[PDB]
């Protein structure tokens, strides 16, 4: 459990990832598209962040 | 949660007639496994949690 709490998603890295994705796409990217493009590991928190 | 189950359940029925519960800041200070065990307590009491 200590190592579960040890690691997870990072909000700021997700900010950078979304910035890169939406600069590359240069268009409205829906939630399903963002989840598919960005590899899902902590997908709940990525949806929340988006 | 044990007491609220007590209050919410008349005798006879295994479940209280109102099964829902709400938790603000749920688990804001419990180690991950501790949170899991509390969740297990909720499930033992058989409640629908928020």
């Amino acid at each position: 459990d200590f190592w579960d709490a040890f690691n997870g998603l990072d909000r700021e890295v997700l900010i950078q990832q979304t910035l890169q994705l939406l600069a590359k796409e240069n268009r409205p990217v829906g939630l399903a598209e963002l989840a598919e493009l960005l590899p899902p590991a902590h997908d709940l928190e990525t949806f929340a962040v988006w | 949660t044990a007491s609220l189950s007590y209050a919410l359940s008349p005798a006879g029925s295994r479940y209280p007639l109102f099964g829902t519960i709400i938790l603000d800041e749920a688990f804001s200070r419990s180690s991950h496994a501790v949170a899991g065990r509390i969740i297990a307590a909720l499930r033992e009491f058989g409640l629908h949690a928020v």
